[PDB]
């Protein structure tokens, strides 16, 4: 397992470990293959069934109705159903944190199982109600059979000068592959160094490179040296010819050749098999963060000012750790997948080690007050960290961090580094002086890591959580005409979309509003759209009764429809990466049938209702223009101009409609984590919320700074948080941080 | 070898002096040549800078001693910012520097070069001089400062002399040292504890001085001094910023950061005789001012995004390490590195990096910028391939972690040499992520620099303090009046590909109104005078730049956000009657509308003048619109109108840059011998530049008419911004002069980055510009003139009698707008159908010359002509309008013809108008008249050149000759085997002067094919007043039959490189030979080519650039009838050989027919690639029977249905 998973990803060491551990479990002495219950874990989704889902006292929802009868079809869970609805617990169980640690006693056995068979009868049971914990579940098993702490030299810091002395012959070269955005040459040049090893590095590329690097081999293996050619990949030929040179050179022993290269499938296959394969990897969980940023820090490098310089360090590792760890949740945590690397963190202890130097002209215990905090809370928010930040929500994010950790109460005895970790429970600042107690404090560090330790909101990881395990499940299952149906699904799109709307008439009134300008932009370009989809999928259906010829164009768009990509001839409004034809149909069906409404709207009255109509903001082609619209509007029905004038934004659960004159009602809006009592905001745990009819106003700008209580929320088109329409202005409840706001990821989705 | 010593020992004269002993020993080679390098590397060596020389001009620089005069051209790439040196009388000793905007810095000990002959040796001196020079003049600005900075109500008079006495850039020191002076006294003094503040006193002697300078730019100024002004205000406005905030924020000490990250300056000048008395230091980065003379730049806004790039790019300068800001197009990243690089007075040397730059020649620039300690921003550095992106990693690491040793001579490893570091060198490297044509780069090379986000500059700073410097009174206003007008515009207009709305169209608005306020000062003064509306100044500069580029339904919106942004503002346009009347003048010449206001011709005088205005603005153009919309002629007749107002001759260069590899068009330089050989744009740029023959006091209009993508323009952003410098790989720089200007005629820009669009200045052509009447006012007016004299009298009398039906409304506008209506094989656009009128109109008129040439007594008179030309019109327009249809369309199109028009046409109530043609008698003449019953012989049946008459075979053949009489190119397509080659070869049979010769178009087709084509079939290559390609074969013209004309491969950005060439070739009438770059201009050449229609697999939709001069026949599969009666006739002509199957011949025709039938609609080719029937079968099928049967005698029925 070491050995394999060393040269693996983090995502499949889980399966790796089921593997090895059904090994283990058929080798034993006489407990049951238990192949029956592998079965269905690995394939028992697969299972037809019509019509007998159903939840009982409303305790599970369908897909849980659905996974549970699914797993009555195994002997031993027979009597779920039953069982379920006649304990009151189990509610309780279903919605704990970690279920998987107390998994009720519900299966039915004769005899009493070994400890691997109440393992995965409770994993089972998992899968079927906490799909969420199946992969924590998972863990658990794997503890049952190869023993506890089996998965543990992974968490562990690389060692690099054990296995390069020791499991590596001379021959094999020590291939590095990097995921996007690490590297890890400068791990090497740290080993030769410390070794006292002569290496030799060269970039491969420019056809002098591979002259240079077969110089360079030729004279290490006859003398004894390293060699690190970086970033070969970019000459798999080349590479092809080292693979097979090295196979017959018989080198002088110490003898070392590094091949640095990124992760792409154009990796010469027999190198990588004549190779041993080290994934370098961001950390799992902030305590590997810490581990491996103090593993490579020098103990000597820490502790030479005073003693607090020691401290810095800390923070700035678990500084480090969350601004590593929120990139795993990127719409929620770091809104763009910032490459937050070593580099950062070589370049934020070098400003440490300098400013505190110059603060401290090498006297000890600097009083905790005097420490440079501004020296560092700027220029790790304005040229490290901030450097590759792009918008200014993620800007604040970090500000927000770097002015709740790098401050001189930090110093005290109950500073709490995180707050609400388990719901309750507030990681507490260790009271250490030297780097020892800090590395303990790290080591003795709960395996229970939520994200609600990175500032994120606890159930930012269920859906990610669910496809781990699907994946993984996927993983060791795995590892164990169309025409007519393009007639069908082109007929049922017809018949679902509506057909062409009607334009707008053009009157001598109409032409001088906004309003209308807008509107009948938009209507225009969505009959453009309308007439092109309904005559595209009609060729389609032509086709496929075969009565129409084949067209280079009809090619690409039936090549491109069956297998479910979006053409990119219908893709002319902003629409999330990755969306699915059915999806952009049915989205499509909505925003025709919105159109059509606003052309009524607008044939039944000219300016008294394009303003009273309420527009779904999801469902625009363009809604920025929307907002310019609505703010032309106001500022020509009075003298204000358009620079004076600011947005305010109040929700309107009840629908009363008592529009002002200058308010414009928008449906659809969705708050991400945030409730609405009144126009006050709160923090809550659901993911999101409707808003029914968020009213708009615009009104003269006084150029008045904001109340505390008032925050600025981002609003989003869709999910996919990578671009702008405005930004509203939300006064918060009583009892509220907007630090916890911006943390908790709260922002407005159209979509 | 030979050959380059040869050449470069006749370079000069005393270079044969030089080492008079190896003169004999040449006249070894490798000894001679490594001597003559290492001489090259130790004379380089001397003086660093030449390492920024190459070896073709530092061999000119040594051999020219004696004639100084010479060297006056090499300065302006060895210096910063120094041109030219101020000598003595006798040109012996050198007095002083000399800037190109015309700034002396005359230095306080001269060098004599009398004492100091060698090069190097004055060249050092002068070097150092200037150094010392800049130091000692930048103490005595600072002393005089010091004298009025401490005091309050400056007399303006005093602080102009001072401004005038000392040069820009040691002004702007003089002011800031003043000032970190004064706040570092200020701050010691309150830092004994809270107390009274003395930063007051400071921020008010700015505040003073700011005012002083207000009201100083507000009164007319030099230009030079309205420049200091300029710097001066913006750098005083930002102190004023940077105290007020201290101020703000109460800070006592002045060691605290709000202080230490300011910028902040230390003069010291008792320090003992070295540059280093001037020393400044961000956060607790420490440089010391390197003393290099930049001549007048331009400076930058201080914005809180810019002091941003400042601390970030200062701390990567710390730890030897390199900024690499990114972001968006147009943020600002490029010039503030060179705002910071000048800031601490460093050479900056920016390149433009393409694929090209590779590993040795990233090398020899390191080497460049090592050797003399200068400054290198790499624009665009991921734009070089990953290979070398990961090769040149190498490199600057070995610099990097060389340079560090001084933190610790110092050498390094670069190209297998030693070479000395200096501290003072830098690299800076800005990119554009997630744009086209930009390589990936290695996280190898991304630790080596540290990265900065500039996504959004502060533009609303930007406006208020250029305003405010510019003299607007009302500056901030302004400023908020017009920055949220942009953002607003961005949103509220539709997006488009030439749309741009960001800070470089800020930036050209605010220079315009500047401009334009200077300009109506000026007229106010012709007929203090401080109350003009700026805001109407505003609109004028905004409608001049934002609005050339307006779509017709976004301009409504753009002017009423413009009038509720500025309500009550009202714009008046000029007349500009000199230019307006020079216009119309030239229109007349060239045989063009037109027009005035709504007149007809109006939009396209419109989009001239605007076109004018965004050249005066101007250094990059882009004319876009839709193919046939008057960008050629717009641009052609503005340059004639120009050069017959201002009196200044303008000539144009016209580059196709998608007919050529870009190889060609910017030059290459062989790895082996390190030679650099120019392109096209390059060597048009260079003798522009070095104008022998007088091309710098002409109007240069280099005009890019092609296709636009991020490969070759983006070699050209250094070149289309402020930069206006083009650089090369080989290190080379080459200076735009101020009367080019570069220009970009294209249809769309769907496939160009926004880095290119933001550059330059779009005027949008759009197909309403130029009207259909407008089209026929030119055909007629140069149907009138030209002659094709009893001819001209000819197209006079046609002219007249086609004039009511070219009305607006007439016959063939409502023809043209019916015939959109139809389903055509390619993209029907309206010039193509009416080239092909035009064209069949001509031939009209030559039929009737011809006749009257036929009949000596009795011409035809008014009559007879009248109702043939009446009736060939409605023939022409049947042909054009459905040439490219089948035969469904061109019977409705003849249908609404009879149903619209009032012209006699035939009688016969069933048939269709395209089967009549016009006889020369004025007569419709069915065409059937023309098909005989042909009798083939018995023997040749099937042969190559047997063509049965047909219905659509005398139409298809007769139009054909009437294309090809007037040498006009065009294309027949049609599914395979139909018969486009049989009907074209018998077309040209009838032609007897033109010799036809056969390409074959693959997807791998490159004009290498046409070249060769060329090179052999017209071997000629004659000189007269120019180059003309001729075919060999005198008096003949050589046809070159295309097939498969859309079958070569778009590339990733849509074009093929063939019909871009072949279309530069018609329509242009030549190209460029890649050789010695000349025109080439065709003689008596002519293109057909014949292709597959555009749905089928592997055929391309050709663009409509091309199509404009090329008519479109479609040749359609014979139909049933059409074969029965074609191979019928085979039939009869071989089953005569055995004269008793006679009665078969009928049968089996039809037999034959049946299965072919059968065949065609059962095996398509959506089965299998291959199955393809074609009337090709039945030839071979015919032929076939015809060989079995030829020597037998007698044969039964039996065998021949075997
Ligand atoms: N003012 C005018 N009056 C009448 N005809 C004009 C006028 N300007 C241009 N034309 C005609 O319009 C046609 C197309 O315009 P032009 O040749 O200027 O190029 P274009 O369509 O703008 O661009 P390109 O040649 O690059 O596709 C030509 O036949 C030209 O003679
Ligand atoms: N803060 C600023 N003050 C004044 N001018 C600016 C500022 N930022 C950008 N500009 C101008 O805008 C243009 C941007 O050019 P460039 O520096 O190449 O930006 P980018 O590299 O982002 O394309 C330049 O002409 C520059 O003079
Ligand atoms: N009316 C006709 N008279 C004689 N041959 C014909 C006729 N119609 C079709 N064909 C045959 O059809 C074939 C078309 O071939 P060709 O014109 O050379 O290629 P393509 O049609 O692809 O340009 C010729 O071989 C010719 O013999
Ligand atoms: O942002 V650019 O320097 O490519 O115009
Ligand atoms: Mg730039």
């Amino acid at each position: 397992f070491n050995r394999v998973a060393r040269g693996m990803l983090h995502q499949d060491h889980i399966t790796f470990a089921m593997l090895l551990a059904r090994i283990k479990l058929k080798g034993t002495v006489g407990e049951p293959t238990y192949d029956a219950e592998f079965q269905h874990f690995l394939r028992g989704n697969e299972i037809v069934l019509s019509a007998g889902s159903t939840p009982r006292i409303q305790g599970l929802t369908v897909e849980q109705a659905e996974a549970v009868v699914r797993l009555s079809c195994l002997p031993a869970f027979k009597d779920l159903i039953a069982k379920v609805q006649a304990d009151e617990q189990f509610g309780i169980w279903l919605d704990s944190s970690s279920p998987e640690q107390t998994v009720p006693y519900l299966w039915s056995e004769e005899t009493p199982a070994t400890p691997i068979g109440q393992a995965i009868h409770r994993l089972l049971l998992i899968q079927a109600f906490r799909p969420d914990r199946l992969l924590a579940m998972a863990h658990m098993f794997v503890s049952t059979n190869l023993g506890e702490s089996f998965m543990s030299i992974m968490e562990q810091p690389l060692d690099l000068t054990h296995i390069v002395g020791t499991e590596v012959k001379p021959n094999t070269p020590v291939l590095m592959c990097s995921v996007p955005g690490y590297d890890a040459s400068g791990h090497v040049e740290d080993l030769a160094a410390e070794q006292n090893t002569q290496i030799t590095s060269i970039a491969i590329g420019s056809a002098e490179g591979f002259n240079q690097a077969d110089k360079a081999i030729n004279t290490a293996v006859k003398s004894g040296r390293w060699v690190m050619l970086k970033n070969v990949h970019l000459a798999p030929g080349w590479l092809m010819q080292l693979e097979k040179k090295l196979h017959s050179l018989q080198p002088h022993a110490c003898f070392r050749l590094f091949l640095t290269m990124e992760i792409n499938p154009k990796v010469p296959v027999n190198l990588l098999r004549a190779g041993r394969i080290f994934v370098f990897e961001p950390p799992p969980g902030v305590k590997a963060n810490m581990l491996r940023t103090f593993s490579s820090i020098p103990v000597s490098r820490i502790c030479k000012s005073p003693n607090e310089r020691a401290r810095l360090y800390f923070l700035l590792a678990w500084f480090h750790a969350i601004i590593q760890e929120r990139l795993r949740y990127a719409p929620l945590g770091w809104s763009k997948k910032y490459e937050f690397g070593e580099s950062d963190l070589r370049s934020a202890c070098d400003t440490v080690d300098t400013w505190l130097d110059d603060t401290a002209k090498g006297r000890q215990n600097i009083s905790p007050d005097k420490i440079p905090w501004s020296a560092l809370k700027t220029l790790m928010a304005q040229s490290i960290y901030g450097g590759r930040v792009d918008n200014e929500f993620d800007q604040r994010l970090l500000n927000t961090f770097l002015e709740r950790l790098f401050t001189t109460r930090s110093f005290d005895s109950e500073f709490k580094l995180a707050c609400k970790v388990d719901g309750h429970k507030d990681i507490q600042m260790p009271d250490g002086i030297r780097r020892e107690e800090f590395v303990q404090w790290v080591e003795l560090l709960p395996d229970t890591q939520t994200p609600s330790w990175l500032g994120l909101p606890n159930n930012a990881e269920r859906v990610l959580l669910t496809t781990q395990g699907v994946d993984m499940i996927s993983k060791m299952l795995k590892m164990q005409a169309w025409m007519r149906t393009l007639h069908t699904t082109a007929s049922n799109w017809l018949h679902l979309i509506p057909q062409t709307l009607s334009h707008l008439k053009r009157t001598v009134e109409n032409i001088k509003d906004p309003l209308f300008r807008f509107f009948e932009r938009e209507v225009k370009m969505g009959a453009k759209l309308l007439q092109d989809v309904r005559q595209d999928l009609a060729d389609v259906v032509q086709v496929c009764e075969g009565k129409k010829k084949q067209t280079n164009y009809l090619r690409t768009l039936i090549n491109e429809l069956v297998k479910g990509i979006l053409p990119r001839s219908w893709s002319h409004y902003t629409v999330p990466a990755g969306m699915t034809v059915i999806q952009w149909v049915s989205d499509f069906s909505e925003r025709i049938k919105q159109l059509q409404n606003i052309s009524l709207a607008a044939a039944s009255g000219g300016a008294k209702e394009l303003k009273n109509i309420h527009v779904c903001l999801g469902g625009l082609f363009v809604p920025e223009a929307y907002i310019t619209a609505t703010r032309q509007y106001v500022a020509q029905a009075n003298s204000w101009s358009l620079e004076e004038l600011c947005l305010e934004v109040n929700v309107t659960t009840s629908q009363g409609a008592t529009l002002d004159a200058c308010s414009f009602g928008v449906t659809g809006l969705k708050l991400q984590g945030a409730t609405c009592n009144n126009n006050k905001l709160s923090l809550s745990n659901a993911i999101s919320t409707a808003l029914p009819l968020t009213q708009l106003r615009w009104v003269k700008q006084t150029n008045t700074e904001k109340k505390a209580s008032v925050v600025t929320l981002p609003v989003y088109l869709n999910f996919t948080r990578a671009d702008l329409i405005f930004t509203v202005d939300f006064e918060i409840a009583t009892k509220e941080d907007p630090r916890s706001f911006y943390e908790r990821g709260v922002a407005v989705l159209c979509t | 070898r030979w050959v380059y010593l040869e050449g470069i020992f006749t370079g000069s004269a005393d270079i044969k002096h030089l080492l008079p002993v190896e003169t004999q020993r040449f006249q070894l080679l490798g000894k001679i040549q490594k001597a003559l390098g290492e001489y090259l590397e130790r004379e380089r060596s001397s003086f660093p800078r030449f390492y920024f020389v190459g070896d073709e001009d530092l061999l000119e620089i040594i051999g020219n001693s004696k004639n100084v005069a010479k060297l006056q051209k090499h300065f302006k790439k060895m210096f910063a910012g120094v041109s030219s040196i101020i000598l003595n009388e006798d040109n012996s000793v050198v007095l002083g520097i000399s800037s190109r905007e015309g700034e002396e810095v005359m230095f306080k000990t001269p060098v004599s070069i009398t004492e100091h002959p060698k090069i190097n040796e004055w060249l050092t001196l002068v070097e150092k001089e200037m150094r010392v020079t800049l130091a000692k003049l930048l103490a005595e600005s600072v002393t005089e400062v010091e004298i009025f900075g401490k005091a309050t109500s400056i007399d303006p008079n005093t602080y102009i002399t001072w401004i005038d006495k000392y040069q820009a850039q040691l002004v702007v020191l003089s002011a800031q040292i003043a000032w970190s002076e004064n706040v570092e006294t200020a701050l010691s003094s309150m830092g004994g504890g809270g107390d009274a503040a003395p930063l007051h006193s400071v921020l008010s002697n700015v505040e003073v001085t700011l005012n002083v300078l207000a009201d100083s730019v507000l009164m007319e100024q030099p230009p030079l001094r309205r420049r200091k002004l300029e710097h001066l205000i913006t750098e005083l406005v930002h102190q004023r910023d940077v105290t007020r905030s201290l101020i703000k924020s109460k800070i006592d000490n002045a060691k605290s950061f709000e202080w230490l990250s300011q910028m902040r300056f230390y003069f010291d000048p008792k320090q003992t005789d070295v540059l280093q008395q001037l020393s400044i230091q961000m956060a607790n980065a420490k440089f010391n001012y390197g003393f290099e003379y930049l001549g007048v730049q331009d400076k930058l806004v201080q914005t809180p995004l810019t002091d941003r790039c400042y601390l970030t790019m200062t701390q990567a300068l710390e730890a030897r390490l390199g900024g690499s800001p990114f972001g968006p197009a147009g943020t600002g990243k490029t010039e503030s590195v060179k705002a910071l690089g000048h800031q601490l007075g460093r050479f900056v040397l920016v390149f433009n990096c393409d694929e090209t730059f590779d590993f040795q020649a990233m090398g020899r620039i390191f080497v460049g910028l090592c050797q003399v300690g200068a400054w290198g921003c790499f624009d665009e550095f991921n734009r070089l391939e990953e290979r070398m992106l990961s090769a040149v990693s190498q490199q600057v690491q070995c610099i990097q972690e060389a340079l560090r040793e001084h933190s610790n001579p110092i050498t390094c490893e670069l190209l297998n040499k030693q070479v000395k570091v200096s501290p003072d060198m830098a690299i800076f490297i800005t990119m554009n992520p997630g744009y086209a044509g930009r390589s990936n780069l290695p996280d190898n090379l991304k630790k080596l620099f540290r990265s900065l986000a500039m996504t959004k500059p502060d533009r609303q700073l930007i406006a208020q303090v250029m305003l405010y410097s510019q003299g607007f009174r009302t500056a901030e206003v302004l400023a908020n009046k017009i920055v949220p007008f942009f953002k607003l515009c961005d949103e509220q207009l539709s997006s488009q590909s030439h749309y741009d709305f960001g800070l470089r169209a800020l930036k050209s608005v605010l220079v315009s109104a500047g401009n334009v306020k200077r300009e109506r000062i000026q007229k106010i003064k012709r007929e203090i005078a401080e109350n003009l509306p700026e805001q109407e100044i505003l609109i004028q500069s905004v409608c001049e730049t934002m609005v050339p580029k307006l779509v017709a339904e976004d301009i409504p919106l753009l002017f009423s956000l413009l009038s509720d942004v500025f309500p009550g503002v009202q714009y008046h346009r000029g007349e500009m009657t000199a230019l307006r009347e020079e216009l119309k003048k030239v229109c007349q010449e060239m045989y063009l509308t037109y027009g005035d206001g709504e007149e007809v011709g109006g939009m396209w005088v419109e989009k001239v003048l605007q076109l004018y205005q965004i050249t005066q603005i101007n250094h990059g153009l882009m004319m876009v619109g839709p193919s046939g919309s008057g960008k050629s002629m717009a641009w052609r007749v503005l340059l004639k109108a120009l050069e017959r107002l201002e009196g200044v001759e303008g000539v144009a260069h016209i580059i196709d840059p998608k007919a050529i590899s870009k190889d060609h068009l910017y030059g290459t330089l062989d790895p082996n011998t390190r030679e650099w050989t120019d392109g096209l744009f390059t060597h048009v740029l260079r003798k522009i530049i070095d104008s022998v023959r007088g091309e710098l006091q002409k109007r240069q209009w280099i005009v890019f008419d092609g296709d636009v993508d991020p490969e070759w323009v983006e070699n050209l952003n250094s070149v289309l911004d402020d930069n206006k410098l083009l650089t090369l790989p080989n290190g080379e720089r080459l200076s735009l002069p101020p009367n080019v200007r570069i220009m970009f005629e294209v249809q769309d820009l769907k496939y160009a980055t926004l880095a290119t669009v933001s550059r330059c200045g779009m005027v949008w052509f759009s197909e309403d510009v130029l009207s259909t009447d407008m089209i026929f006012n030119n055909f007629l007016a140069r149907l009138r003139s030209i002659p094709l004299s009893p001819m001209l009298q000819i197209q006079r009398d046609a002219a007249t009698i086609m004039q009511p039906y070219f009305t607006s409304n007439g016959l063939v506008t409502k023809a043209l707008e019916h015939a959109f209506q139809l389903e055509h094989i390619m993209d029907l656009t309206r010039l193509r159908c009416l080239g092909s009128l035009f064209s069949m109109l001509h031939q009209a008129c030559r039929n009737v010359a011809q006749y009257n040439a036929n009949h000596p007594d009795f011409p035809m008179q008014i009559e007879q002509l009248e109702r043939y030309i009446q009736r060939y019109l409605v023939y022409a327009i049947l042909w054009s309008l459905s040439g490219d249809s089948r035969l469904k369309m061109r019977a409705e199109l003849g249908e609404y013809i009879r149903r619209i028009t009032t012209v006699p046409l035939p009688t016969a109530p069933n048939i269709p108008i395209i089967d009549y043609e016009v006889s020369i008698s004025g007569e419709w003449s069915p065409w059937q008249a023309k098909v005989p019953q042909i009798e083939v012989e018995t023997h040749k049946v099937a042969a190559p050149d047997v063509v049965v008459p047909t219905l659509d075979t005398v139409r298809h053949e007769a139009l054909l000759y009437t294309w090809l009489a007037e040498h006009k190119p065009l294309v027949l397509c049609g599914p395979p085997g139909s018969g486009k080659t049989m009907t074209l070869f018998s077309a040209l049979r009838a032609l007897p002067d033109m010799e036809v010769v056969g390409l074959n178009f693959s997807s791998a087709t490159t004009p290498e094919l046409l070249l060769k084509t060329f090179d052999h079939y017209c071997e000629y290559r004659r000189t007269p007043n120019g180059v003309v390609l001729a075919p060999v074969q005198l008096g003949k013209w050589l046809v070159l039959f295309c097939d498969e004309i859309n079958l070569p491969d778009m590339d990733k950005y849509g074009t093929q490189r063939v019909i871009s060439f072949i279309r530069q070739m018609v329509e242009h009438g030549g190209f460029y030979r890649t050789s010695d770059q000349t025109w080439v201009k065709l003689e008596r050449i002519q293109f057909v080519g014949a292709c597959n229609p555009p749905t089928d697999p592997g055929r391309k939709p050709l663009s409509h650039r091309f199509l404009r001069h090329v008519p479109v026949v479609y040749v359609d599969y014979p139909g049933p009838a059409s074969l029965t009666q074609i191979y019928g006739t085979f039939n009869r002509a071989m089953l005569r050989l055995i004269p008793s199957l006679r009665t078969y011949a009928e049968p089996l025709t039809a037999a034959m027919v049946e299965f072919y039938t059968m065949s065609q609609e059962r095996f398509t080719q959506d089965t299998q690639p291959h199955y393809i029937y074609s009337p090709r079968e039945m030839t071979r099928w015919v032929r076939g029977i015809f060989e079995a049967l030829r020597p037998l005698e007698t044969l039964p029925v039996e065998g021949l249905i075997r």
